[PDB]
Order: C-alpha cells, then sequence, then structure tokens
RNA sequence: CCCGUCGCCGCGCUCUCCCCCCUC
RNA sequence: CCCCGCGGACGCUACGCCGCGACGAGUAGGAGGGCCGCUGCGGUGAGCCUUGAAGCCUAGGGCGCGGGCCCGGGUGGAGC
C-alpha cells in the first residue's frame, strides 16, 4: 500500500477539474502504472460439558426470528444523495465574521445585542453577550434568527475553549424512567441547574473579550440596551 | 394503546362537502341525495360560475388511500367469530366491525377473539 | 463449469464494457468536429462579407433554409385551410413550436397560416436550448423525454444520428435525414412568452406577433422557454 | 386546448371472447401466453381468432 | 422592549375583478410603497395575530385568548409596494384592513 | 384439474365473501383466507394449512397426500407441532422446503402459525 | 385424465368397502361446463310456473 | 444472510518513486 | 460438484397485477360499467335476531366522484 496522495486535479469550478483526461493520465504517470494480473464466522462451535452430552456444540450466531408480522413493508429505492445531518455542509453568512455584533430576534433574549465568536458544527452560532453586559450566557443561535450589524471587535488571539462543542451545549433531560402510570409528579429537577462548569467557561470567554469591548467609547452601553422597532423608521431603510 | 395499521399514508381529499343536489335547499320534497340537472335552461348542469359543483371522476380518491380509514385502517363488516378470523393475515391493514343487528352477548365473544387475534375493531364498546 | 461460466460471463461484460467505452468516445469527438464546423460556418459568414466590402461590393447571404414555427393562436374559430395547414405542421396547441425546413413548398404552407404562427430564423443557441431543455422523442407514438442518448439511436442510428449532438447538427445544419431527424421530434410545447406578446393579432411588421421575423425569433424563444 | 377528433379514439376490437366456456377460456390463457412470451406470428392469429363471434368463426367442411 | 416586526395591512386577497382566490393575500407593509423596496420582506414570516373568547395554549407561557395564524411574504405585488402572502390558513375576510406583523425572523441581512 | 375447477369457483362458491370492495374465501386449507388460484385450499393435488390445535396451545399442519384425491376421508394427514416458536416455525419450514412440497406458500404457511402461536400466549395488562 | 377411468369401491350399510368395484362411468368424465347448467335450469325453472294475472 | 451506500454518467487515490509547505 | 449458516420479503381474485404515453366541453341521441337502489324465486352464508328483526328519529363516527352504504345512540316489538 502507497501513501495517499492529494487530488492532483485542482477543482476550478465545483464538478469540473483544472486538467483533462490526458493531462490527468500524465500527471498520475498511468503510462507506467498498468497491471494486468493478479470471512465472518457465523456458528462457533464451543465445549457444552456433561458425560455422554457430545463434545461440543455448533451454535450459530444471529439466530432466526420466533415471530413473523402478518405483512411487511417493501424496501426503499436507492437515491444516491440525501445524506444526513452530520454530514451536510454548514454555510454561514459573508456579513457573519468573529466578533461581529448580533441582534438576537427571537427567544427569551429577543432584541438583545450579542457578540458572535464561532460557528459550531451544526452551524448554529456561539455567542456570548458579556453576560455582565445583557445576561446572555454563552449560548448557541441560529443565524437565519439574528441580525449581523456592521459594527465588529477584533476577538482574534482570544481563546474559545475546546470542549465549546455542540454537545457541550445540548439540553438535558431526567424524566420519566423507572415511572409509567403518572399520579405522582415528576416535576422536580424542573429548575435548570446553571453548571460550575458553564460558569468557569463564562468567565474564561468574557474575561477576554470585555476589555476589548471597553476599548473603544460607548459599546458597552450599546450591548447593554436593545432592539426596538420605532414608529418612523423602516427595517428596509436602516443600514446595520 | 390501539393496534396500529401497517402503514399511515396522509390521506389526501380533494373534496370534504358533500354534493347536495340542486335546490334540496328551496325543497323539502327534493332531498339531498345527488341527482344529475337536466333541465334545458339548467344554469348548475351549464356550470355557470358560483353555482352547486358537480360530481365527476376529477374528484376521485387516490387509489392507495381510498376507503381508508382515519386511523389508517379499511373496515370489513363482521356478523360472528367465524367471518373474524377471515381478517387473521389481513391484521395490520384491515380492520373489523360488528354489524348492527348482532345481539350484545355475540357481540362480546367477538370483540374478545377479536382482541386475542390483534384485530381492530371499531366498534368494540357498542352495546353495554 | 462454475468456473468456466463465471469466466464467460465476466467476458461478455468486459466486452459490452469497451463496446460503450468506443462509443462514448466516437460521441466525444463528433462533438468536437461539429464546434468547429459550427465556428467555421460562422467566422465564414464574418470573412465573406468582409472581404465584399472591401471590393466595394455586397455579398448577400444564403436564404436561410431552417425557420422555427410558433403557433400564437387557439383552436377556437378556424378556417378549413388554417386548420389542415397547422395539422401538417403538427402545431394542434398554442404556443407549439417546431423546426420547419424552407423551400418554396413549405413557405407557401407558412403564408397561409400568416395570422395563427410566430416564425422566423433560429441561431445555434435556439436549437441547442430546445432540444435540450424541452427535446421529446416520438417513440413508438409515445413522447419519452431524451434522457439518454440511447433512445435517440435506437430510433435514429440508421440515419447515422446516434446522439443529442448528431441531432442538433441534422437540425442546424438541414442534412439529408432531416425530415426523420425532424418527425423524430415530439412538437415542442412551449409556455407563455414571459413579459407577454406585443399584438397576437396583426402582424410583426406592423407592431403584432404574427408573421415572419427573421432573426427576432430568438428573443420570442429565450422568453418562451 | 388541442385540435383532434375524438370520436375513433376507442378502436372496436375483440380483447377477450365474449362467451363465458370455461373451456375457451383456459386454451385462451394458453394462447394468451404463447402470443406474447413467442415471435411466432400464427398464435397471433390463432389467439384473436379464439375471441371471435360464431358468425366469424364459420365451419370447415370436410371438402 | 420593542416592538420588533414590520407594520402591515391585509388589503385583501389575490383577486381579478369578478374571481377571488383567497389562498393567497396581498399586504401593504408600512413605509414600502415601490417594488423595488420590497426585497427586504421576501420570505419574512408574517403573522395575524387576534383574539378568541376561549383560551388556547401559548408557547412557553400560560393559556390566553391570543390566537394566531402564520404566514409568509411569498413575492411582490404590482409597482407600489404591495407584497403577496402565503398563510398555513387562509385569512378570515374580517381582517381585511387590519393588522399583519411582518417578523423579520427569516433574516438575509 | 385445479385451472378448471379455479375457473367453476372463482366466482361461484359457497366458501366465498364479497364485502366491504374486498374478497375473502373461507375454505379449510386457504392460507391467507384469500380468494385466488395459488391460496385456493381444494383445487390443488398438494396443499397445505395451518390451524390453531384442538386445545388453546400449538399448531396442526396438514397436508394434502398425492394418493386419494377424490376421497376426503384420507386426503389429509394433519399433525400437530406444540414446541416453541422458532422451532416450530422451523419444522414448517422443513416441511414445505425441504419436501418441496409447494414452496410458493412457505411464508404464508410460516406467517399464519406466526399469528396462531401470537394469538396464543396469554394478553398483557 | 379424461381417458383413464378410476375403480370406485362399493360400501356396504356399514359404512366400510365391500370389496366390489365399478369402473367409473364416463359420464364424470364429460365436460363440466356450468354456463350450460346454469342456461338450461335458468329456463327449466320457469317451466313448472303458475299464470298470475 | 444486519438495511441492495446500486445502474448510467463525471471524477480522486492506491497497488511507482521522489521531493516541497504547514501540522503531530 | 453452494454449504461455518440449510436460509432468503411481496406477488399471479390471469375477469388478476404492473409499466409507459396521450387525452378529458356537451343538448337531442347512442353505448358501457355500477361491491347503486326496490320487490319476489332457486342456491348459499352450520348467516343475524326477544341478550331485541323491520320501520322510524338523531348537533353521533365514517366511507364512496356519485348513485348510496356501514357503524354509535334512541324509539320499536318479530322478523331480516
Ligand atoms: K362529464
Ligand atoms: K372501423
Ligand atoms: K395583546
Ligand atoms: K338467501
Ligand atoms: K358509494
Ligand atoms: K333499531
Ligand atoms: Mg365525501
Ligand atoms: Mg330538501
Ligand atoms: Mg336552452
Ligand atoms: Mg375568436
Ligand atoms: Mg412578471
Ligand atoms: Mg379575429
Ligand atoms: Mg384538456
Ligand atoms: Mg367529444
Ligand atoms: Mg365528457
Amino acid at each position: 500500500k502507497g501513501k495517499p496522495h492529494c487530488s492532483r486535479n485542482p477543482v476550478l469550478v465545483r464538478g469540473i477539474g483544472r486538467y483533462s483526461r490526458s493531462a490527468m493520465y500524465s500527471r498520475k504517470a498511468m503510462y507506467k502504472r498498468k497491471y494486468s494480473a493478479a470471512k465472518v464466522l457465523a456458528t462457533v462451535t464451543k465445549p457444552v460439558g456433561g458425560d455422554k452430552n457430545g463434545g461440543t456444540r455448533v451454535v450459530k450466531l444471529r439466530k432466526m426470528p420466533r415471530y413473523y408480522p402478518t405483512e411487511d413493508v417493501p424496501r426503499k429505492l436507492l437515491s444516491h444523495g440525501k445524506k444526513p445531518f452530520s454530514q451536510h455542509v454548514r454555510k454561514l453568512r459573508a456579513s457573519i465574521t468573529p466578533g461581529t455584533i448580533l441582534i438576537i430576534l427571537t427567544g427569551r433574549h429577543r432584541g438583545k445585542r450579542v457578540v458572535f465568536l464561532k460557528q459550531l458544527a451544526s452551524g448554529l452560532l456561539l455567542v456570548t453577550g458579556p453576560l455582565v453586559l445583557n445576561r446572555v450566557p454563552l449560548r448557541r443561535t441560529h443565524q437565519k434568527f439574528v441580525i449581523a450589524t456592521s459594527t465588529k471587535i477584533d476577538i482574534s488571539n482570544v481563546k474559545i475553549p475546546k470542549h465549546l462543542t455542540d454537545a457541550y451545549f445540548k439540553k438535558k433531560k431526567l424524566r420519566k424512567p423507572r415511572h409509567q402510570e403518572g399520579e405522582i409528579f415528576d416535576t422536580e429537577k424542573e429548575k435548570y441547574e446553571i453548571t460550575e462548569q458553564r460558569k468557569i467557561d463564562q468567565k474564561a470567554v468574557d474575561s477576554q473579550i470585555l476589555p476589548k469591548i471597553k476599548a473603544i467609547p460607548q459599546l458597552q452601553g450599546y450591548l447593554r440596551s436593545v432592539f426596538a422597532l420605532t414608529n418612523g423608521i423602516y427595517p428596509h431603510k436602516l443600514v446595520f | 394503546a390501539a393496534l396500529r395499521p401497517l402503514v399511515k399514508p396522509k390521506i389526501v381529499k380533494k373534496r370534504t362537502k358533500k354534493f347536495i343536489r340542486h335546490q334540496s335547499d328551496r325543497y323539502v320534497k327534493i332531498k339531498r341525495n345527488w341527482r344529475k340537472p337536466r333541465g334545458i335552461d339548467n344554469r348548475v348542469r351549464r356550470r355557470f360560475k358560483g353555482q352547486i359543483l358537480m360530481p365527476n371522476i376529477g374528484y376521485g380518491s387516490n387509489k392507495k388511500t381510498k376507503h381508508m380509514l382515519p386511523s389508517g385502517f379499511r373496515k370489513f363488516l363482521v356478523h360472528n367469530v367465524k367471518e373474524l378470523e377471515v381478517l387473521l393475515m389481513c391484521n395490520k391493514s384491515y380492520c373489523a366491525e360488528i354489524a348492527h343487528n348482532v345481539s350484545s352477548k355475540n357481540r362480546k365473544a367477538i370483540v374478545e377473539r377479536a382482541a386475542q387475534l390483534a384485530i381492530r375493531v371499531t366498534n368494540p364498546n357498542a352495546r353495554l | 463449469n462454475f468456473a468456466e461460466l463465471k469466466i464467460k460471463r465476466l467476458r461478455k461484460k468486459f466486452a459490452q464494457k469497451m463496446l460503450r467505452k468506443a462509443r462514448r468516445k466516437l460521441i466525444y469527438e463528433k462533438a468536437k468536429h461539429y464546434h468547429k464546423e459550427y465556428r467555421q460556418m460562422y467566422r465564414t459568414e464574418i470573412r465573406m462579407a468582409r472581404m465584399a466590402r472591401k471590393a466595394g461590393n455586397f455579398y448577400v447571404p444564403a436564404e436561410p433554409k431552417l425557420a422555427f414555427v410558433i403557433r400564437i393562436r387557439g383552436i377556437n374559430g378556424v378556417s378549413p385551410k388554417v386548420r389542415k395547414v397547422l395539422q401538417l405542421l403538427r402545431l394542434r396547441q398554442i404556443f407549439n413550436g417546431t423546426f420547419v425546413k424552407l423551400n418554396k413548398a413549405s413557405i407557401n404552407m407558412l403564408r397561409i397560416v400568416e395570422p395563427y404562427i410566430a416564425w422566423g430564423y433560429p441561431n445555434l443557441k435556439s436549437v441547442n436550448e430546445l432540444i435540450y431543455k424541452r427535446g421529446y422523442g416520438k417513440i413508438n407514438k409515445k413522447r419519452i423525454a431524451l434522457t439518454d442518448n440511447a433512445l435517440i439511436a435506437r430510433s435514429l442510428g440508421k440515419y447515422g444520428i446516434i446522439c443529442m449532438e448528431d441531432l442538433i447538427h441534422e437540425i442546424y445544419t438541414v442534412g439529408k435525414r432531416f425530415k426523420e431527424a425532424n418527425n423524430f421530434l415530439w412538437p415542442f410545447k412551449l409556455s407563455s412568452p414571459r413579459g407577454g406578446m406585443k399584438k397576437k393579432t396583426t402582424h410583426f411588421v406592423e407592431g403584432g406577433d404574427a408573421g415572419n421575423r427573421e432573426d427576432q425569433i430568438n428573443r420570442l424563444i429565450r422568453r418562451m422557454n | 386546448g388541442v385540435d383532434i377528433r375524438h370520436n375513433k379514439d376507442r378502436k372496436v376490437r375483440r380483447k377477450e371472447p365474449k362467451s363465458q366456456d370455461i373451456y375457451l377460456r383456459l386454451l385462451v390463457k394458453l394462447y394468451r401466453f404463447l402470443a406474447r412470451r413467442t415471435n411466432s406470428t400464427f398464435n397471433q392469429v390463432v389467439l384473436k381468432r379464439l375471441f371471435m363471434s360464431r358468425t366469424n368463426r364459420p365451419p370447415l367442411s370436410l371438402s | 422592549s420593542g416592538r420588533l416586526w414590520s407594520k402591515a395591512i391585509f388589503a385583501g386577497y389575490k383577486r381579478g375583478l369578478r374571481n377571488q382566490r383567497e389562498h393567497t393575500a396581498l399586504l401593504k407593509i408600512e413605509g414600502v410603497y415601490a417594488r423595488d423596496e420590497t426585497e427586504f420582506y421576501l420570505g419574512k414570516r408574517c403573522a395575524y395575530v387576534y383574539k378568541a373568547k376561549n383560551n388556547t395554549v401559548t408557547p412557553g407561557g400560560k393559556p390566553n385568548k391570543t390566537r394566531v395564524i402564520w404566514g409568509k411574504v411569498t413575492r411582490a405585488h404590482g409597482n407600489s409596494g404591495m407584497v403577496r402572502a402565503k398563510f398555513r390558513s387562509n385569512l378570515p375576510a374580517k381582517a381585511i384592513g387590519h393588522r399583519i406583523r411582518v417578523m423579520l425572523y427569516p433574516s438575509r441581512i | 384439474s385445479a385451472h378448471l375447477q379455479w375457473m367453476v369457483v372463482r366466482n361461484c362458491s359457497s366458501f366465498l365473501i364479497k364485502r366491504n370492495k374486498q374478497t375473502y374465501s373461507t375454505e379449510p386449507n386457504n392460507l391467507k383466507a384469500r380468494n385466488s388460484f395459488r391460496y385456493n385450499g381444494l383445487i390443488h393435488r398438494k396443499t397445505v394449512g395451518v390451524e390453531p390445535a384442538a386445545d388453546g396451545k400449538g399448531v396442526v399442519v396438514v397436508i394434502k397426500r398425492r394418493s386419494g384425491q377424490r376421497k376426503p376421508a384420507t386426503s389429509y394427514v394433519r399433525t400437530t407441532i406444540n414446541k416453541n416458536a422458532r422451532a416450530t416455525l422451523s419444522s414448517i419450514r422443513h416441511m414445505i422446503r425441504k419436501n418441496k412440497y409447494r414452496p410458493d406458500l412457505r411464508m404464508a404457511a410460516i406467517r399464519r402459525a406466526s399469528a396462531i402461536l401470537r394469538s396464543q400466549k396469554p394478553v398483557m395488562v | 385424465m379424461a381417458c383413464a377411468r378410476p375403480l370406485i369401491s362399493v360400501y356396504s350399510e356399514k359404512g366400510e368397502s365391500s370389496g366390489k368395484n365399478v369402473t367409473l362411468p364416463a359420464v364424470f368424465k364429460a365436460p363440466i361446463r356450468p354456463d350450460i347448467v346454469n342456461f338450461v335450469h335458468t329456463n327449466l325453472r320457469k317451466n313448472n310456473r303458475q299464470p298470475y294475472a
């Protein structure tokens, strides 16, 4: 086995390489790389044990079903596309770059102005409105429900902790194990608790973003106010 | 809880309202049962706008979901336990229902047997 | 014999694979040759007229031999002679286009149905986009979309036409087998012209949409498919 | 709207015997398969004659 | 702490003079009086918020009398800033001349 | 002959049920209980039927022997299988496939045996 | 099949075979033909009818 | 034999060996 | 020369099932289909029914393009 090489056919447009068939034949040296010519044990034997009980038993793994439904569903045709969500490409608007001030449009933080840190692996944006400034923690948000303003701060050379991933921010639940019939309420735990790890991470990011916010004048006051529509102005006439 | 059908496609109904007979609203003697208007000057037959619509084959339901109950099953009328076992191998596509004339004592046995054979009954609690 | 039959099946599959591979290479090179031919005629007309002007003379181009005819009126109240000619042009529906080879016999037919059609001289791009986007073949009396080259080759291979490029070449440069290639094409079912029509009831030269518009049929085609 | 006539769309021809003779229906099944699964035009002619009415199947004298 | 939605008016259904297509509605957005300014609002979620008699469940809140029929702006209508909207259910005719909110949610800016 | 007898009873039979746009057949040895030439339990030289046991446990696999086709008293051989579900299905599979006794009814008989056994196990609360 | 005529046992009044056999009469190999049977039955049931007016 | 990631079409790498630039 | 697996969905009321393409105005009139409907007769449903038939009523649940039909509740009292 040889070491895998790079593509050697740079893509100039999606689906088209820069070099032709003959050009790639020579780049690959296909003239000298010409070739002419040259499992899973379903059953396992095991010592059963016992006098005159036979030597062993040919035990087959994955036994046959012991019940069949009255009818089944035919299998699907093949689709040659339709990748799972974890393999989708993640697209981010050109107006959203790290350090950009965003405006939240939905949720309990409606209309607040927050700072954009990174896009996460699922395409969700990681935002912090410095929790001291507007009570928005390190939180995920969707780029389709934010407004990217033109005001930006340089958050380069700041360290967003590595464990701040989608699995970190994914919600957790209790109900309803060991309990089927609902007569005693399982409404306990509903008070979601801020993990001490979350407080540590919030303190770490803010300690190095807040100083850069304080650098230029009255940005903390800007982050501290909320966005609203006044009867004079209209969103299509506004420059963000 | 209830027995589920093999597949539950989305049932699309082209029309959800009945085709009422022309002028059945103006007369008691004329019932809502559809009758094709054949008068020489009838504006419903001529299909003038804003009039009572006429049934035609274009309103036909999809053959995949025709005669399908809202529960995704199709119904087979049964009169005794013996007719119930024809649905043993059609459990997940066809549901039984008991005829109106069946006695209270006898439909108890039908419901009991259908629970055993995993056949769904549309009227399991019907005389009690 | 299991090994012998397995080898026999591999030999046949390889031979079939080499046959497509040779057929694909032929299709590739013929399209390359057509591209060379297409610019040769385009440059020749420029050069021909360019040298007449040097001499102070006039180069009169050959009269176009290909026309795209679009029916622009409906099927209500049509006189029998106009009705018959539209059927002979395979224009039984409004906004049905078809390719017509131009000669004395066909032109006089186009003059009969003058108020009912808009026609002109399609260029190379119009032929390509009509065939590729809306090209349907009449295969066993069925309207079949030209999704594979095998559909063209099965019905027209005896005439040398085996791919979409060959079909486009025969239609554009009216070849020997134009009648077979043109009739193989189902009449084109075009959408309503996006952006409207100036006036369907009068001739093009009087502000309307009917009659012969020489090269302006290409503007109509873009808005129409 | 399209400009065609619909009075000749439905071709009038026997697609099966109007008889209920179960023995005739059995050998119609046999020759329906033979006509489909062979290239013999003889089977096609025999199959369509099996659909035909009695007046279209006149008796053949020995002479 | 703010309006956060644009004020719009349900002017009527898409229609000819003598035929009315109730599945789509024509909305007049405040401040948008030309067709070239409707680009911002295309695809934006629109809501017809009203009140009824019986309480209904409120997402993230106690049940109240507020109901809503959701929709979105589909395209521009005419040359003067009207937009066409599709709602999950055809808008009731009692809402003509009343408030429709345009959410700004699916932001492209 | 099966094909000739089918042409007689395809639409005229005492076992025929035609209701609710559906058709069913109630002859003793009809797997799936449908009106069809393949599944008819009377017209074929060899047939297989699966029925619940006389008591409330096990299945009865009845096959049709080849000798006395005009002698209905001794024309069917009935065997009773009263073991676990997986072993019961294997026996029915071997009876049909290994004997090459109507292999086109293999899954129908296996599915019917599963339905019978599934109906015999007690219901839950 | 059609030319083959089996032997049928004659059963005794006690219900078991008596040892006597009769070859199957050829009438039992005649064509089975319900459309004729239905036709003949349809027109012969009309023959015992009693007039009404 | 755990659910055909399959056909046509367009490509990439390996069964050749060297280097170059980042990264462990 | 299948065998560490002895195994491998559905189907084909052939009057059935499946695929592809085009098409769909209609008086007078013609034809086809009707698991539309009424009454009675021959068969058949080891059919239903005083533990409630027919009929009738119903802001009850549904099915069918439709003719119509099934089921729940009430009334009724001997058949269907
Ligand atoms: K009609
Ligand atoms: K004729
Ligand atoms: K309010
Ligand atoms: K009867
Ligand atoms: K109906
Ligand atoms: K009653
Ligand atoms: Mg309906
Ligand atoms: Mg009335
Ligand atoms: Mg009149
Ligand atoms: Mg006119
Ligand atoms: Mg436009
Ligand atoms: Mg005129
Ligand atoms: Mg039409
Ligand atoms: Mg007509
Ligand atoms: Mg018609």
